[PDB]
């Protein structure tokens, strides 16, 4: 199954309650680690992370995250000087990797300024893609350090994947389980002469689900309204798909296909 | 967890030496090579994180991540290359793990040896101009002091030479009796 | 880059000590290491950034203070003979792939008492007339004997200028009493010049030995002269 | 500076039935910047016993949160989610569509 590991960083200049720096790690949709400039401690966010990593792991990353926190504050100050920006602005980073079902891997590293893409790393060409000329200036500074680019490629292709496999084993009871969806079809005449069909699923894990409507065993032509895959709050998810008007709802989840004929 | 490199290596001036370093760590984020002359601070030589050979003048550093192996290659050896070479790896938690280091000894090429034992006044017995293949043993007597062989370079000429010093009944003719000295060692009367 | 003090220090057991380290390269990470024969650098304490410090591999018997972005102090609360070592301060730029920059090092020797501390006797031995005839070269030998602890820096001076060409100093000193734990040391050095250079009567040769012993603040109640940090020399003219 | 207003979705954990114990959820997502105020309401009054997830990060650089509470739906009781963000002039009350 497709799994991923991601680390996020958020820096806020002159914040309102709101921390100046936040850093959170995720395995798929699950938070695994947290650090902020208020606590000044890296802590686990999943019990299976707390049970499998000794206190020395948390002590070491607490020190690293205090160092990275200061580097983030400084980078945001330089970005604001480049743009001649006053007041409160945000700076974000996302690093991570994916281990696909087919055995192939992906790695990514990107930054955002004020919630918009700023720099995107390409680990295959060892270069940064810049959105504007301030981003272009930072890119020239970062591309001048060949050792750092190579360091990032090795981390994304080897280290991150090894971290992901280790975290998958720790959290296997949560992350590798299957909770099949409970599917129902509801029929209702809405506006005079308009029948609405809703295909609704709930109680499933993982959140990835495929839902579609078919007419006489063939793919629809008319508009299907899709509902977001939402967390139910108990570790499971819910979703829906709807059409107006022989119709059948088709649902695929974790290698099991389901048909609900109307 | 562990880094291994030889304690010591000896090679001849003008030749090539390869300093091997193997590591067994939880993760890998880079391998450094540092140089450290006797009584001095370690200084950066190279950094490798991806597979391949990185050349920097007379020095080259290699890495194989799958084998967990690196080497520092030193070509056209010079006496000034005599130093310790420290291997260090960055583990999964971005901490440097330092190897115990490799002391590199360069044997000079003595073209025209002239082994001789001389007497100096302010006493001392100087054993000099012997080839790099002669070893000096420590004193057998408590009241006699003998140093190991030393190499000096007279840079204005292309002249290098080896020497040992003995000091303290004592005479130059018997000062290095505990060492295997060349058959044709000159002893002036 | 990285300034570390003092270069040498003799301490009595139980005495306090602070090693200072400063860097002005705007580095955020600072490290304290100890280097001992047969093993790799061992991290004592480190400071990932200003306002934070953490233990290394060997923190027992030490404590640190990251005083500001530039300075990182190392304290020995009660000096023990196991703390006899060479200490290195290093600093590293924000992030990387980046390398460590080292200070020159601090040699600390912890002793039970200072009663066996002695400066060296320095003597210069003029070249053999037999050598000059045989090789057309002249070798000057310098001996520094009876010093303790091994805190010396030997150098040659030709016409008041330090020379390195034709010089050979022993990397390690010799133990004058090999069976004694508090043996005193001997060091030899040789300077080789051409016969014509040596035969010039206006050419001046000096062998200088800088000894690092006691300071003015150190107590001295013994009858013999206080073995302070000093320069002991020997001269020769051609 | 592009500011993104929050998407607010009020729904129950299980398909709702009047008289049956459930959980009311309020999923607040797609907003930027991160400062946000969320309250769950019952007949316009703030519910005191409300749980929530920590601030979460999306790949599109926006933020999301989940607020929930235990409840028993009834025909008479009206439930809502009140959200405040810098993109809003006043707090926005989003009524539960009663499933
Ligand atoms: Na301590």
């Amino acid at each position: 199954r497709t799994h991923s590991l991601r680390y996020f960083r958020l820096g806020v200049s002159d914040p309102i309650g709101v921390p100046e720096f936040i850093s959170v790690g995720y395995v798929d949709s699950h938070p695994i680690t947290t650090y902020d400039s208020v606590t000044r401690q890296k802590e686990p966010r999943a019990p299976w992370m707390a049970e499998n990593l000794a206190p020395d792991h948390w002590e070491r990353y607490t020190q690293l995250l205090r160092g990275w926190q200061q580097m983030f504050k400084v980078e945001l100050k330089r970005l604001q000087r480049h743009y001649n920006h006053s007041g409160s602005h945000t700076y974000q980073r996302m690093i991570g990797c994916e281990l696909l079902e087919d055995g192939s891997t992906t790695g990514f590293l990107q930054y955002a300024y004020d919630g918009q893409d700023f720099l995107i790393f390409n680990k295959d060409t060892l270069s940064w893609l810049a959105v504007d000329n301030v981003a272009h200036t930072i890119k020239q500074a970062w591309e001048a350090n060949q050792h750092e680019l190579l360091y990032q490629k090795n981390w994304l292709e080897e280290e991150c994947i090894a971290w992901l496999k280790r975290f998958l084993e720790y959290g296997k009871d949560t992350l590798q389980r299957t909770e099949p969806p409970l599917v129902r079809v509801n029929r209702k005449e809405t506006f005079p002469g308009v029948t609405a069909l809703f295909c609704k699923a709930h109680g499933f894990y993982p959140p990835e689900i495929y839902m579609t409507w078919m007419k006489n065993g063939e793919e629809i032509v008319q508009e299907i309204d899709y509902g977001d895959i939402l967390p139910s709050g108990d570790g499971t998810y819910q979703a829906w798909a709807s059409i107006e008007l022989l119709y059948s709802c088709h649902v695929e989840h974790s290698g099991v296909h389901m048909v609900l004929q109307v | 967890q562990n880094i291994d490199q030889p304690t010591e290596m000896t090679a001849t001036e003008g030749a090539i030496v390869q300093i091997n370093c193997t590591y067994q760590t939880s993760g890998f984020n880079g391998l450094f090579w540092y140089q450290q002359h006797a009584g001095e601070a370690p200084t950066f030589l190279s950094y490798n994180v991806l597979d391949g050979l990185e050349e920097k003048g007379r020095f080259s550093s290699f890495l194989s991540r799958s084998k967990g192996y690196s080497y520092l290659l030193l070509k056209e050896l010079q006496m000034k290359d005599s130093a310790s070479y420290l291997c260090a790896v960055v583990d999964s938690n971005y901490q440097l793990i330092w190897g115990a280091g490799t002391k590199l000894i360069i044997k000079p090429d003595i073209q025209n040896p002239d082994p001789a034992v001389y007497q100096l006044r302010d006493s001392v017995c100087l054993f000099t101009d012997f080839d790099s293949q002669t070893n000096v043993s420590q004193s057998k007597d408590s009241d006699v002091y003998i140093t190991d062989k030393c190499v000096l370079d007279m840079r204005s000429m292309d002249f290098k030479s080896n020497s040992a010093v003995a000091w303290s009944d004592f005479a130059c003719a018997n000062a290095f009796n505990n060492s295997i000295i060349p058959e044709d060692t000159f002893f002036p009367s | 880059g990285v300034t570390q003090t003092p270069k040498f220090q003799v301490l009595k057991t139980g005495q306090s000590m602070t090693l200072q380290c400063a860097q002005d390269m705007n580095h955020n990470s600072m490290y304290w290491y100890r280097q001992d024969p047969g093993m790799g650098l061992r991290l004592i304490y480190y400071s990932a950034s200003e306002g934070t410090t953490d233990k290394g591999e060997v923190p027992n018997g030490y404590n640190v203070s990251r005083l500001n972005k530039r300075e990182f102090s190392l304290r020995l609360e009660s000096a023990a003979p196991s703390q006899t070592s060479v200490y290195f301060c290093a600093s590293s730029p924000p992030g990387g792939t980046d390398t460590q920059y080292f200070g020159e090092g601090s040699r600390l020797t912890v002793l039970e008492d200072l009663k066996n501390v002695f400066p060296p006797e320095v003597a210069v031995f003029e070249p053999s007339e037999a050598e000059i005839s045989h090789t057309q070269k002249a070798t000057l030998v310098c001996l520094a004997t009876g010093f303790y602890p091994d805190h010396v820096e030997l150098s040659w001076w030709v016409n008041g200028k330090e020379v390195h060409s034709g010089v050979c100093t022993d990397p390690q000193p010799l133990k004058e009493q090999p069976a004694l734990n508090d043996s005193r040391y001997a060091l030899s050095s040789r300077l080789r010049v051409s016969a014509t250079f040596w035969q010039n009567p206006r050419n001046h040769f000096r062998c200088q030995v800088q000894f690092y012993g006691l300071s003015e603040n150190d107590e001295w109640t013994q009858d013999r002269a206080k073995p302070v940090t000093q320069i002991v020399s020997a001269e020769a003219w051609g | 500076m592009i500011q993104r207003t929050p998407k607010i979705q009020v729904y129950s954990r299980h398909p709702a039935e009047n008289g049956k114990s459930n959980f009311l959820n309020c999923y607040v997502s797609g907003f930027h910047p991160s400062d946000i105020e969320v309250d769950l309401l019952k007949n316009g009054e703030r519910i005191e016993k409300v749980e929530h997830s920590d601030l979460s990060f999306s790949k599109d650089w926006s933020f999301y949160l989940l607020y929930y509470t235990e409840f028993t739906p009834t025909e008479k009781d009206e439930y809502a989610c009140r959200v405040n963000h810098v993109t809003l002039s006043q707090p926005k009350i989003v009524k539960w569509d009663r499933d």
